[PDB]
């Protein structure tokens, strides 16, 4: 703020040391010792806040940044974030190396003759070999051959 | 930066207005220094095209630089050592810029100007005039001052005390005596508000 | 606020045919091959805990290793689904509402009643109460069951559910059957269909279900007066790992289902 | 809970509320020099009026704080610098004949 911004508060001096994300709110009046606060008193009462200042004529280790700090966690549990993936265009017709999902495969691609059903990802023959998939974007049914 | 003193903040010299200022707004010319506190500091003079302008440039930067040195040190630490140490190291700032070697290396002076043995006899003869004939008048300035100040000598002594010992002390008889109720040494300007010459 | 809440009634049939669900999202035609996993017996003995319903009903109901859930029911008066291991704001716990705009799903720690109840309406809405809400989770969709008033001069259909909790990645499989048998359970053959997984990763032992009646129109002149002790018919049955055989259609169904361990045939 | 502490913090906000009130008497004083105006002559009047009573309060409450029972220097010379009399013993009368 060009006459000071004040409302930027910090709290100077904490009941005991740090734990890892601890947070104090409250605007007691920090009694350092040799007297009690009791509600306000001069030499031994102490309020440990402290505000900024914040002119924008202040210097370079003055003047406020803003500060974005992120953590993440991991746990015995299902990730239920990740990172995005681009995938190539599809093509039919030739004996390619792909991976339409988390399976992977190699062969020869061709249009669909069998209708699905929607709650269904794999086609498979008598002998666990897999040789129809649907597409994940697009909704059609694709049958590999090795 | 050839002495080895790092470069500051690129916001300070737009912040200091430094040719004159005019009649659009009212402002002093002395040339004087700002350390406004936290990361602040500004410059103010009309700047002119003399050598003096570069001396007390050097003079008002040297001062500057000494400010945001002790930058670190709280406020109630945020000076020199004494009150004459800042004013003696903006000096030596100032004198130490008037050095010709310094100006040909940076194109001040031209590489034809040569310095002789008698030219640098005129610069120190000068350079005595102004800094070792001060000297003695700021020392007996300040032994009077102690003895005043102190509250030993009579104050009805002061016939001739000042002006029989600025005739021995430093060599300078006044031409006119003056009766008990003059204090010229006391009428200069910094006895007059109280300024110390120590 | 909360209820009367001193109310149980009990019963007992059993359960001819019912609870075959796909394995999973794979697809055959005409081959008849084997699994063996969870599934409900055949011929097993249910408890039909409660028979009919403008009744109260109070009981505790456990959980072991799934659960298949079946109810017949006209306009919808089963509204809430509450599992959970301890229900009383101490651990997470599931929360399922099927109001006709949008079913909800949220997963946590809640104080609700030991025996909780949502209505009384009209002219406002009598919405959720009576709760903690010192936790976060989401979920909405589009409500599970179909419209509402699906009722002619003979019987419509019926619902069923079955819920599995493996590995944090609860799944239920649901049906709505079509059937004009007017007694119990229909003498036929269906499979159970997989509509959502939710990872989440609790422990449930115990779950009940809930009623979203008015009791009254005006709040407190009328209320509850001389209608208690009963539920409706929503038949539960439990869970053990046997061997199953199925029969694949040329579109890809399941038509036939025998037992692994039921006959020496 | 020593002296020694309390001594430190006091000095700490000091040291702020002293600088926020210097940076502003600077500030007006930097820019009246720039501008001369009778509105900023009444900013940084009343900004080293408060500045002075401000240190004053900081002086009186300093002399609470035993200046023998610091060990480091800095905070020795900064209490001492603190502690300063000034005006310890001085008729007002006395006071406004100096002035």
């Amino acid at each position: 703020k060009p006459s000071g911004n004040y409302n930027y508060l910090y709290r100077l001096l904490r009941k005991s040391k740090l734990k890892p994300f601890e947070r104090d709110i409250s605007t007691e009046i920090y009694q350092a010792g040799n007297k009690p606060c009791n509600g306000v008193a001069g030499p031994n009462c102490y309020s440990p806040l402290q505000s900024y200042g914040f002119r924008p004529t202040y210097g370079v280790g003055h003047q406020p940044y803003r500060v974005v700090v992120l953590s993440f966690e991991l746990l015995h549990a299902p990730a239920t974030v990740c990172g995005p993936k681009k995938s190539t265009n599809l093509v039919k017709n030739k004996c390619v190396n792909f991976n339409f999902n988390g399976l992977t495969g190699t062969g020869v691609l061709t249009e669909s003759n069998k209708k699905f059903l929607p709650f269904q990802q794999f086609g498979r023959d008598i002998a666990d070999t897999t040789d129809a998939v649907r597409d994940p974007q697009t909704l059609e049914i694709l049958d590999i051959t090795p | 930066v050839s002495v080895g003193l790092p470069n500051m903040t690129q916001g300070f010299w737009e912040n200091s207005m430094l040719t004159d200022p005019g009649n659009v707004q009212k402002a002093v010319c002395h040339p004087t220094a700002w350390d406004l506190g936290k990361g602040d500091f500004r410059i103010l003079m009309c700047t002119k095209v003399t050598m003096d302008d570069f001396l007390t440039a050097h003079h008002e930067m040297g001062h500057i630089q000494y400010d945001m040195a002790y930058a670190a040190q709280p406020f109630l630490l945020r000076n020199g050592a004494n009150e004459g140490f800042h004013e003696a190291v903006g000096e030596i700032m100032s004198l130490s810029a008037a050095t010709p070697k310094h100006l040909k290396s940076i194109g001040l002076l031209s590489p034809d100007f040569q310095e002789d043995n008698e030219t640098e006899i005129n610069f120190l003869l000068k350079q005595a005039l102004t800094i070792v004939g001060t000297l003695p008048f700021t020392y007996m300035l300040e032994k009077w001052r102690w003895m005043v100040f102190k509250g030993e000598i009579p104050k009805d002594q002061w016939m001739k005390k000042w002006w029989e010992m600025k005739r021995e002390i430093v060599g300078v008889v006044e031409p006119v005596p003056h009766d008990e109720t003059y204090c010229d040494p006391a009428s200069l300007f910094h006895v007059s508000n109280d300024y110390s010459f120590i | 606020q909360c209820v009367n809440l001193i109310t149980r009634t009990q019963s007992y049939t059993n359960s001819f045919t019912r609870g075959v669900y796909y394995p999973d999202k794979v697809f055959r035609s005409s081959v008849l091959h084997s699994t063996q996993d969870l599934f409900l017996p055949f011929f097993s003995n249910v408890t039909w805990f409660h028979a009919i319903h403008k009744r109260f009903d109070n009981p505790a109901l456990p959980f072991n290793d799934g659960v298949y859930f079946a109810s017949t029911e006209k306009s919808n008066i089963i509204r809430g689904w509450i599992f959970g291991t301890t229900l009383d704001s101490k651990t997470q716990s599931l929360l399922i509402v099927n109001n006709a705009t949008n079913v909800v799903i949220k997963v946590c720690e809640f104080q609700f009643c030991n025996d909780p109840f949502l209505d009384v309406w009209m002219e406002s809405e009598f919405r959720v109460y009576s709760s903690a809400n010192n936790c976060t989770f989401e979920y909405v969709s589009q409500p599970f069951l179909m419209d509402l008033e699906g009722k002619e001069g003979n019987f419509k259909n019926l619902r069923e559910f079955v819920f599995k909790n493996i590995d944090g990645y609860f799944k239920i499989y649901s049906k709505h059957t079509p059937i004009n048998l007017e007694r119990d359970l229909p003498q036929g053959f269906s499979a159970l269909e997989p509509l959502v997984d939710l990872p989440i990763g609790i422990n449930i032992t115990r779950f009940q279900t809930l009623l979203a009646l008015h009791r009254s129109y005006l709040t407190p002149v009328d209320s509850s007066s001389g209608w208690t002790a009963g539920a409706a018919a929503y038949y539960v049955g439990y869970l053990q790992p046997r061997t199953f055989l199925l029969k694949y259609n040329e579109n890809g169904t399941i038509t036939d289902a025998v037992d692994c361990a039921l006959d020496p045939l | 809970s020593t002296i020694e502490e309390q001594a430190k913090t006091f000095l700490d906000k000091f040291n702020h509320e002293a600088e926020d009130l210097f940076y502003q008497s600077s500030l007006a004083s930097w820019n009246y020099n720039t501008n001369i105006t009778e509105e900023n002559v009444q900013n940084m009047n009343n900004a080293g009026d408060k500045w002075s009573a401000f240190l004053k309060e900081q002086s009186t409450l300093a002399q609470m704080y035993p200046l023998q029972e610091i060990q480091n220097l800095t905070v020795k010379l900064q209490l001492q610098a603190l502690q300063q009399n000034g005006s310890s013993v001085l008729s007002e009368d006395k006071s406004k004949r100096l002035n």
